[PDB]
C-alpha cells in the first residue's frame, strides 16, 4: 500500500492547480483543496492512466480523497 | 409532471452525462492534435475543452443540459471520424479575431457599439 | 480628417479604417504579412510592383473590392514614386534584398531608394512614414548590408523628420530566410559554424509580431518620429539555436567548425549564381554577427505587443523540412533550447 | 364556362371526407382534427405521441395502403407555444391517393422517430433536426446533414437572420480558411410589400 | 398502358444457338460498334470556327444590360424603381432627385453584374423600355471591380449597342 | 541588346506553350458546369484550342471555378488549388463564383471565390454561354501572352 500511496501522491503533485505543500493523503479535493467536479474527473483520468485500469463513473464518485483513491486501487488489486 | 424529458430525468443524471462527455473529450485532445497536425499544445486543447464546457455552467434546466450534451457528442463524433478539417478545429480557437475592447472608454473611442 | 477618412464599421473586412497606405516592396515576406494585416483591418492599400503581375496574385484575396490597388513603379523613378504615393497618408518602406545584383546594389536598395521614397513622400504631404531597418545597423559594421542600412536610415531620418524607423532583429516564419537557411544545410553534409557557433548570440522575432508592431505603429499617435527595436523574448547562442532547429526538423545534426576565411570563400563561390543565391559573403557576416542590445529603444511590449517565443511557432516553419517518419510528431516532443539571459 | 377559375371535384371531396371520418373513428386516441382543403387534400392533426401508431396504421392498413413517404418537413411558427409543426406527406399507390399528417412540438420536446416505419425518414429527420432543432428520440444516426461542420444555430428557424452570423475567407497569415463575423458590403434591403387593404374577406379573422 | 423493356426470352433452336455461340466467340456486336464509330469518323464534324464563326442567337436573347434613349437623346428612365423592386437578386440600386429642369431622372443607377442572374425581369417591368438586356455576351473581365456597372457605364453600353438593341426590340415587341 | 533579344525570344517561346496547352482541372460545382460540358461538346470544341480536362490537380494548370462556392466546400477548393502546381490560373465563371450570384445574401454561401483564391479571369453570366466561356478562355490565353518573366528577371 505504501507504493500505491507514493504513486498517487506523485501523480497528484504533478497537477498544477494542487499545491504540494497543502496536499495530504486525507485532504478532501472539494473542501480542503477547493476544487470542483471537473478537476476531480481529470484527476481520476490521470489515475486511470497511471495504474492502467478503468474507473467507471460510479467508482469515480467515491474517490474524493487520496486515501479513498488508494483504498479503492488496493481493493481492485 | 407530464413534461417529457429528453434523457436522464433529474439533474444528477444530467450532470453524470456531462461528466461522461467531458471524459470523452479529454481523452481525445492528444489524438486530435496528432491526427490534424495542429500547432497547438495538448494542454491548450484541454484548456479550450474546459472553457467550452464552462461557458454553459449557468444552465439549470435538465432538458437543455441533455440537448447540449447531445450536440457536444455530435461534435465529438465529427472530430474522431476526421469529418472536420484543420479549419474547423482552429475555428474553435478564433486565432485571427481582432481583440474587441470591453472597457467603456475604448468602446466609445472606436465606434457606436453599446 | 477628410470625410472619406473617418473610421467606420466594427473593424472588419468591409469596414473603413481610415488608413490609406502605400506599401513599397509588398511582394515579399514582411510585405505580404503587412498587406494582409491592412486588408484585414479594411484599409486602402496601394501595392507598387516591379515584378510580373503573376507574382503579385497572392495579394488579391487580402482585401475587399476596391481596397487593393496594384500600380507599376520603378525604383529609380521619382515620377512613379510620386504617382504611387500621391493619395496615401501612410507610406511603408520594406524594400531590400540580401544580395547585390547587376543593376541594384546594397547602396542602391538601402540608401538611394529609401531616401528617394522619403523625399517624395514629404513632397506629397503624407502624414506617416514607416521605414524598416535592421537591428544591427552599424556605420562601420563588417557587413556592407548593415553599413548601407545605417546610411540609408540616417538619410531617411534627414529627409522625413517625422518618421518611424523599425529595427527588427531577425524574422522567422513560413517564408523566412532565417529558419529555412539554417534548416537547408542538410544537403551539404554537415553544418559549418564559425567557432562552432559558440560566440554568436541571437534573439529572433516573429513575423506576425513584427507585422502587428508595424500596424500598431501607424495607429499609435505618439510614435511619429521614433525608433523601435523589435526583438524576441529569448536570446539564443547560435550553436544551441541551430541544434534546436535540427531537433525540431528531426534531422541528423553534425556541426563542425569552419574557419572564417574558408567560409568567406564559400560564400564568394555561392554568390556567382545569376538567380537568387543560396548564400553570400555578407549573409555569412550577418549570421556570424551577434544581435546588438539596445535597451534604450522602445520595443514590442512598449507598442502593446507581447513577443511570441520561438518554441511556440518553430513547428509551423520546420514541419515542412521533416520526413514522412516524423511528420506527425507533436510540438511538445522536443524540449526547448537553452537560453542566454 | 369560367375559363379563369379552376374546376372543382365534389366526388373526390366527398371521398376524402368519408375517409377522414373513417380514420378519425378508427384512431380517436390521437387524431385531434380532420380537414379537407377546397382543392381536395386530406389533412389530419394528431397528438405528437401518436406519430408511430398513426403512421403504422396509414401504412399497413388494408383500406389505407400509404406505402410511400412523399415528404417530411417542419414549419416554424414563433407565435404558437409549440412552434415546430412536423408534416408528413403520404402516397397510397393502390388507391391512388395522398394524405397529410401534422403534429406539433417545440425546441425541447422530442418527437418519436419514424425510421421504423419509413426508411426515408432517416435523412428527412436528419434534415429536420439540422434545420430547426427538433430532436428525434430513437434515430439510427442523428447529426447534421446540410449545414457546415461545426455550424452553430439552426438556419430555418424564423428567428435566424438571413445572412447568418459568420462568414468565411482565406487568411494568408494562418494559411487556412478562417471564420469571421458577417459584414456585408451592401446590406440586404428589406421591402415592406404588404398592402394595407384586406384582400380576401373569406379568411377574415373575427375581432373576438 | 405499359411495356416490358427487358422480358424477351431467347430462342433455343439449333440455328439460334449456333448464332449466339458465334457471336460469343466471334465478337460480332463489338465489330458492329466499331463500324458505327468508323461511320461517325467518316461523317462531317459539327464544330464551328469560333471566333470567326458565331453560334446562332435569337432576338429575345438576354445578355449585357444597357440604358436606352429617346430619339431626341433624352434618357428613357424615369426612376420608377420597378426594376429595383422586381429584381430577384437585388442587383440594382437606384437613387433619384428632381433635375435642374424638374425632370424625374436618376442620379445613381448601379447594376452588380456579379450578383445579377440575367433573368430579364427588369426589362419586362420597365414601363418605358429604358433598361434592356442587350445582345452582347462577351464582356469578361480580369478584375472583379469592373463588373460593377453604374449609370455612366450602362449609358455607354446603350449608346454602343443602340442599333442592335433597337432592331431586336422591333423584331420582338409584338410578342410582348 | 543581345541579352534582351535572347530573353524576349525565350519568354515569348515559353508563354506560347502555356497559352497553346491548357489543362483545366475537372471541377464543376453547379449549373455553370453544364456549360463547361457544352464547351467540351462538338459545337464549341475546346480540345480544338489545346484545352483538355485533366482530373488530378497535380496535372492541371487552370481552375475553372464554375458554380456556387459554399462554406462547406470552400476548404476543399482551397486545398485543391494549393495542390495544383505553379504556374496556375483561375477563371471564375458565373455570378455565384464571381460574387454571390442569386444566393449572395445567404448564411452558407461564400460571396465570390476571389475571397479564397486569386482569380485571373471573370466570366459573367447565369450561366455564361459556351461562347462566353470560350471567349474567357481565349482572353486568359492572351493574358498569358503578355507575361514577361524572363524580361523582368533580366532587368531585375
Ligand atoms: C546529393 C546531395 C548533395 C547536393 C547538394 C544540393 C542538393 C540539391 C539542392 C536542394 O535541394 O536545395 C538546397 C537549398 C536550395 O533551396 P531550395 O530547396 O531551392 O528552396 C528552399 C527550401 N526551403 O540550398 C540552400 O538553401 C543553401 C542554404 C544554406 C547554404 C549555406 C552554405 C553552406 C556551404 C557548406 C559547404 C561546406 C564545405 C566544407
Ligand atoms: C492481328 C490483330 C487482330 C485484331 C483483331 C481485332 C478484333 C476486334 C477488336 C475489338 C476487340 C477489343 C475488345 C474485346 C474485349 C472483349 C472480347 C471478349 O470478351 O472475348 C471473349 C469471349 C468470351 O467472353 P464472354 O462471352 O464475355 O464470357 C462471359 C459469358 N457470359 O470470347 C472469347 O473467348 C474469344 C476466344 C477466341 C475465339 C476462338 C474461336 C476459334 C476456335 C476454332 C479454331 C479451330 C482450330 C482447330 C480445329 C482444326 C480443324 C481441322
Ligand atoms: N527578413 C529578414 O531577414 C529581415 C529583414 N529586414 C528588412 O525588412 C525589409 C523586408 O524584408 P524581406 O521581406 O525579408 O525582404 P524580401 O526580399 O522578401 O522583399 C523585398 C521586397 O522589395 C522588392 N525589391 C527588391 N529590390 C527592389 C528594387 N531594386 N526596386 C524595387 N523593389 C525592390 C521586392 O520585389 P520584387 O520581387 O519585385 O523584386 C520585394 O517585394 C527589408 O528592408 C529588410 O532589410 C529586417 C530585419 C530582418
Ligand atoms: P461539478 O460537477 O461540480 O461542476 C460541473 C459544471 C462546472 C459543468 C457545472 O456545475 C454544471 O454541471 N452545470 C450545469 C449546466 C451544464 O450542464 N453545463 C455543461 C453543459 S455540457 C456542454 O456544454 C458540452 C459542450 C460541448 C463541448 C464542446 C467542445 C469544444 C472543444 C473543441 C475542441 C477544441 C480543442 C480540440
Ligand atoms: S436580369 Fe433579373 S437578376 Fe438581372 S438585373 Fe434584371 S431583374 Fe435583376
Ligand atoms: S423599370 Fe425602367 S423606368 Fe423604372 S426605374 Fe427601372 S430602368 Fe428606370
Ligand atoms: S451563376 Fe447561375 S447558372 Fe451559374 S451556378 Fe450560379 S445559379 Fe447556376
Amino acid at each position: 500500500l505504501e507504493a500505491i500511496k507514493d504513486r498517487v501522491l506523485y501523480v497528484l503533485k504533478l497537477y498544477d492547480k494542487i499545491d504540494p505543500e497543502k496536499l495530504s493523503v486525507n485532504s478532501h479535493f472539494m473542501k480542503d483543496l477547493g476544487l470542483d467536479s471537473l478537476d476531480q474527473v481529470e484527476i481520476i483520468m490521470a489515475m486511470e492512466d497511471e495504474f492502467g485500469f478503468e474507473i467507471p463513473d460510479i467508482d469515480a464518485e467515491k474517490l474524493m480523497c487520496p486515501q479513498e483513491i488508494v483504498d479503492y486501487i488496493a481493493d481492485k488489486k | 409532471t407530464s413534461v417529457k424529458p429528453i434523457f436522464s430525468r433529474d439533474m444528477n443524471e444530467a450532470k453524470r452525462r456531462v461528466r461522461e462527455l467531458y471524459r470523452a473529450w479529454y481523452r481525445e485532445v492528444p489524438n486530435t492534435v496528432h491526427l490534424f497536425q495542429l500547432d497547438i499544445s495538448v494542454k491548450q486543447g484541454r484548456d479550450k475543452v474546459r472553457e467550452m464546457f464552462m461557458k454553459n455552467a449557468h444552465v439549470t434546466d435538465p432538458r437543455v443540459v441533455d440537448l447540449l450534451v447531445i450536440k457536444g457528442k455530435m461534435e465529438l463524433e465529427e472530430t474522431i471520424n476526421v469529418w472536420k478539417q484543420r479549419t474547423h478545429i482552429m475555428r474553435f480557437f478564433h486565432e485571427t479575431e481582432a481583440p474587441r475592447p470591453t472597457d467603456f472608454l475604448s468602446k466609445f473611442y472606436v465606434g457606436h457599439d453599446p | 480628417l477628410h470625410h472619406a477618412l473617418i473610421p467606420h464599421g466594427k473593424g472588419g473586412r468591409s469596414s473603413v479604417s481610415g488608413i490609406v497606405a502605400t506599401v513599397f516592396g509588398a511582394t515579399g515576406f514582411l510585405g505580404r504579412y503587412v498587406v494582409n494585416h491592412l486588408g484585414r483591418m479594411g484599409s486602402q492599400v496601394i501595392v507598387p510592383y516591379r515584378c510580373e503581375p503573376y507574382d503579385t496574385m497572392h495579394l488579391r484575396p487580402m482585401g475587399d473590392l476596391g481596397q487593393i490597388i496594384f500600380m507599376e513603379w520603378n525604383g529609380k523613378d521619382k515620377d512613379s514614386i510620386r504617382k504611387v504615393v500621391e493619395h496615401s497618408n501612410v507610406v511603408i518602406n520594406l524594400v531590400g534584398r540580401e544580395w547585390e545584383t547587376k543593376n541594384f546594389d546594397f547602396e542602391d536598395v538601402f540608401v538611394k531608394i529609401p531616401h528617394a521614397i522619403a523625399q517624395v513622400s514629404k513632397e506629397a504631404g503624407v502624414e506617416k512614414l514607416i521605414h524598416i531597418s535592421h537591428l544591427n545597423a552599424d556605420i562601420k559594421s563588417p557587413s556592407r548590408y548593415l553599413r548601407s542600412k545605417a546610411v540609408g536610415e540616417k538619410e531617411v531620418r534627414a529627409a522625413f523628420p517625422e518618421a518611424t524607423i523599425i529595427k527588427p532583429s531577425d524574422i522567422f516564419g513560413r517564408e523566412d530566410r532565417f529558419l529555412n537557411y539554417f534548416a537547408s544545410m542538410r544537403w551539404f553534409g554537415g553544418v559549418p559554424l564559425i567557432s562552432l557557433g559558440k560566440e554568436t548570440v541571437k534573439q529572433p522575432v516573429y513575423i506576425v509580431d513584427v507585422s502587428k508592431g508595424i500596424i500598431n505603429a501607424i495607429k499609435d499617435p505618439d510614435a511619429k518620429g521614433k525608433t523601435f527595436a523589435f526583438v524576441g523574448p529569448n536570446r539564443y547562442l547560435l550553436f544551441d539555436l541551430v541544434q534546436y532547429i535540427f531537433a525540431v526538423a528531426y534531422r541528423p545534426f553534425l556541426p563542425y567548425p569552419l574557419p572564417h576565411f574558408a567560409y568567406r570563400w564559400v560564400g564568394r563561390l555561392f554568390e556567382v549564381s545569376p538567380f537568387e543565391p543560396w548564400t553570400t559573403r555578407d549573409k555569412v557576416e550577418r549570421v556570424h554577427m551577434s544581435d546588438m542590445t539596445l535597451p534604450h529603444l522602445p520595443g514590442l511590449e512598449d507598442l502593446g505587443i507581447q513577443a511570441t517565443p520561438l518554441e511556440l511557432k518553430a513547428i509551423e516553419v520546420l514541419r515542412r523540412h521533416r520526413t514522412y517518419r516524423w511528420l506527425t510528431s507533436e510540438m511538445e516532443d522536443v524540449k526547448p533550447a537553452k537560453t542566454v539571459n | 364556362t369560367r375559363p379563369t377559375i379552376r374546376p372543382r371535384n365534389d366526388v373526390v371531396h366527398k371521398q376524402l371526407s368519408a375517409f377522414g371520418q373513417y380514420v378519425a373513428e378508427i384512431l380517436p386516441k390521437y387524431v385531434q382534427q380532420v380537414q379537407v382543403s377546397c382543392f381536395n387534400e386530406l389533412e389530419i392533426f394528431i397528438h405528437p405521441d401518436g406519430v408511430i401508431p398513426v403512421l403504422t396504421f396509414l401504412r399497413d392498413h388494408t383500406n389505407a395502403q400509404f406505402k410511400s413517404l412523399a415528404d417530411l418537413t417542419a414549419v416554424d411558427v414563433p407565435t404558437r407555444q409549440n412552434r415546430f409543426e412536423i408534416v408528413y406527406n403520404l402516397l397510397s399507390l393502390r388507391f391512388n391517393s395522398r394524405i397529410r399528417v401534422k403534429t406539433y412540438t417545440d425546441e425541447l420536446t422530442p418527437i418519436e422517430s419514424s425510421v421504423t416505419v419509413y426508411k426515408a425518414a432517416n435523412w428527412y429527420e436528419r434534415e429536420i433536426w439540422d434545420m430547426f432543432g427538433v430532436f428525434f428520440a430513437n434515430h439510427p444516426d442523428l447529426r447534421r446533414i446540410l449545414t457546415d461542420y461545426g455550424f452553430e444555430g439552426h438556419p430555418f428557424r424564423k428567428d435566424f437572420p438571413l445572412s447568418g452570423y459568420v462568414e468565411l475567407r482565406y487568411d494568408d497569415e494562418v494559411k487556412r480558411v478562417v471564420a469571421e463575423p458577417v459584414e456585408l458590403a451592401q446590406e440586404f434591403r428589406k421591402f415592406d410589400l404588404n398592402s394595407p387593404w384586406e384582400a380576401f374577406p373569406a379568411y377574415r379573422q373575427p375581432p373576438e | 398502358t405499359y411495356k416490358f423493356v427487358n422480358m424477351r426470352e431467347p430462342s433455343m433452336d439449333m440455328k439460334s444457338v449456333t448464332d449466339r455461340a458465334a457471336q460469343t466467340l466471334l465478337w460480332t456486336e463489338l465489330v458492329r460498334g466499331l463500324g458505327m464509330t468508323l461511320s461517325y469518323l467518316f461523317r462531317e464534324p459539327a464544330t464551328i470556327n469560333y471566333p470567326f464563326e458565331k453560334g446562332p442567337l435569337s432576338p429575345r436573347f438576354r445578355g449585357e444590360h444597357a440604358l436606352r434613349r429617346y430619339p431626341s437623346g433624352e434618357e428613357r428612365c424615369i426612376a420608377c424603381k420597378l426594376c429595383e423592386a422586381v429584381c430577384p437578386a437585388q442587383a440594382i440600386t437606384i437613387e433619384a432627385e428632381p433635375r435642374a429642369d424638374g425632370s424625374r431622372r436618376t442620379t445613381r443607377y448601379d447594376i452588380d453584374m456579379t450578383k445579377c442572374i440575367y433573368c430579364g425581369f427588369c426589362q419586362e417591368a420597365c414601363p418605358v423600355d429604358a433598361i434592356v438586356e442587350g445582345p452582347n455576351f462577351e464582356f469578361s473581365t480580369e478584375t472583379h471591380e469592373e463588373l460593377l456597372y453604374n449609370k455612366e457605364k450602362l449609358l455607354n453600353n446603350g449608346d454602343k449597342w443602340e442599333a442592335e438593341i433597337a432592331a431586336n426590340i422591333q423584331a420582338d415587341y409584338l410578342y410582348r | 541588346s543581345r541579352g534582351e533579344y535572347v530573353v524576349a525570344k525565350l519568354d515569348d517561346l515559353v508563354n506560347w506553350a502555356r497559352r497553346s496547352s491548357l489543362w483545366p482541372m475537372t471541377f464543376g460545382l453547379a449549373c455553370c458546369a453544364v456549360e463547361m460540358m457544352h464547351m467540351a461538346a462538338p459545337r464549341y470544341d475546346m480540345d480544338r484550342f489545346g484545352v483538355v480536362f485533366r482530373a488530378s490537380p497535380r496535372q492541371s494548370d487552370v481552375m475553372i471555378v464554375a458554380g456556387t462556392l459554399t462554406n462547406k466546400m470552400a476548404p476543399a477548393l482551397r486545398k485543391v488549388y494549393d495542390q495544383m502546381p505553379e504556374p496556375r490560373y483561375v477563371v471564375s465563371m458565373g455570378s455565384c463564383a464571381n460574387g454571390g450570384g442569386y444566393y449572395h445574401y445567404s448564411y452558407s454561401v461564400v460571396r465570390g471565390c476571389d475571397r479564397i483564391v486569386p482569380v485571373d479571369i471573370y466570366v459573367p453570366g447565369c450561366p455564361p454561354t459556351a461562347e462566353a466561356l470560350l471567349y474567357g478562355i481565349l482572353q486568359l490565353q492572351r493574358k498569358i501572352k503578355r507575361e514577361k518573366r524572363l524580361r523582368i528577371w533580366y532587368r531585375r
